[PDB]
């Protein structure tokens, strides 16, 4: 049961720090894209992915608007946080009571890759389908298909239950010299 | 000029036109105005033809455009909605993202080539003969950095800025694929 593990990992969780590596693959599996960094997680709309390697690239979302940073282009999208429970799922964990309610959620029979997977099946309007696999140490794999077939699956590992965060992990701070843009419809 | 920075220049870009198909991976941030975006390029080419996959960052969801240089169309998919074709790939682009990226121009420009038929191109060269500022097309191309050069690599652009009134366009390759 997979349930199960998602209920044990969210319970009681206001906060989650931790590492992940990602790779994209694409319909074959070859891997197209690989990175690794950190990511950080507080309730009730506020995370922040850290990408170390190969370059770096912050994104924050400070629960009002979510910046995305590239130092080596000099330059950060900025738009208003609406709802970003469609775009990663990984917020709908700090408030599992969510997850129920855009996705409709449905458990994989078959262990996978060494773990229990929850389909994500998105309602609300993104992605074409999420999924979640849980292991020995509560969340371990987050995997996500787009419209074009391409694969992103994020690993994780090093989690800390309800940490003290610095004041600013969930805040950008403007380098100077950084071009602030609007997010371009 | 030097004329050991003549022969060197001639031959790379001898080189290049002798090899049209090859591809780039790298970052890239637009801008207009005050709006604009950035994400993961992929940049595939096999002569006229175009494969552009952009890969975004917190949605997630990649967009394909795929053209070709001697009609101009080009055709985008991956967007909510389905895909949209049309005769001017750059104004398919424009209208399905607000992105403006004179996608027909790059497959030259990216190389530091100037563009074939297209109308005499301002150049001006660096201290070694590499072209560092092209003007061609309506559209500024500036060639900050360049990748290091291998015995099976010419020297190609690794930083780029391309401007057109207030579009503006960043470029970062990170990596290059091309021909034996």
């Amino acid at each position: 049961g997979a349930r199960q593990e998602l209920d044990t990992f969210t319970r009681g969780l206001k906060g989650l720090d931790g590492q992940f590596s990602q790779r994209v693959t694409d319909a074959n599996g070859r891997v197209k894209e690989n990175s690794s960094g950190r990511v950080a997680l507080a309730t009730p709309r506020q995370f922040r992915w850290e990408y170390a390697k190969p370059y770096k690239q912050l994104i924050v979302a400070d629960g009002k608007k979510v910046w995305v940073f590239d130092p080596d282009l000099e330059q950060v999208t900025v738009r208003a946080q609406g709802s970003e429970e469609q775009n990663s799922p990984l917020v709908a964990l700090i408030d599992p009571t969510r997850l129920d309610k855009q996705y409709d959620v449905s458990e994989e029979a078959a262990p996978r890759d060494g773990l229990q997977w929850l389909s994500l099946t998105p309602k609300v309007d993104s992605f074409q389908m999420a999924s979640l696999g849980f292991g020995k140490d509560g969340l371990a794999k987050m995997e996500v298909v787009d419209a074009v077939g391409q694969r992103t699956a994020i690993s994780f590992s090093g989690w800390k239950r309800n940490p003290a965060f610095a004041a600013d992990t969930f805040r950008y701070t403007p380098g100077k010299g950084v071009d602030v843009v609007g997010d371009a419809q | 000029v030097s004329e050991s920075a003549r022969q060197a220049e001639a031959a790379r870009q001898a080189w290049l036109q002798a090899h049209p198909a090859w591809s780039f991976q790298g970052r890239v941030a637009i801008s207009k105005g005050r709006d604009g975006g950035s994400g993961r390029l992929d940049w595939q080419q096999d002569g006229p033809r175009y494969h552009v996959q952009l890969s975004a960052p917190v949605t997630r969801q990649s967009w394909v455009l795929t053209g070709d240089t001697t009609t101009g169309a080009g055709r985008l998919e991956g967007l909510d909605g389905g895909p949209r074709a049309g005769a001017d790939a750059e104004q398919v682009l424009l209208e399905a993202t607000g992105w403006t990226i004179p996608v027909n121009q790059m497959p030259d420009w990216v190389r530091a080539l100037r563009i074939a038929d297209a109308g005499a191109a301002r150049v001006d060269l660096d201290e070694h003969g590499r072209p560092r500022t092209v003007q061609q097309d309506g559209w500024t191309i500036d060639f900050l950095e360049w990748t290091p050069a291998s015995a099976a690599q010419p020297e190609l652009p690794r930083r780029i800025e391309a401007r057109n009134g207030d579009a503006k366009v960043r470029l970062l390759v990170d990596q290059w694929t091309l021909s034996p």
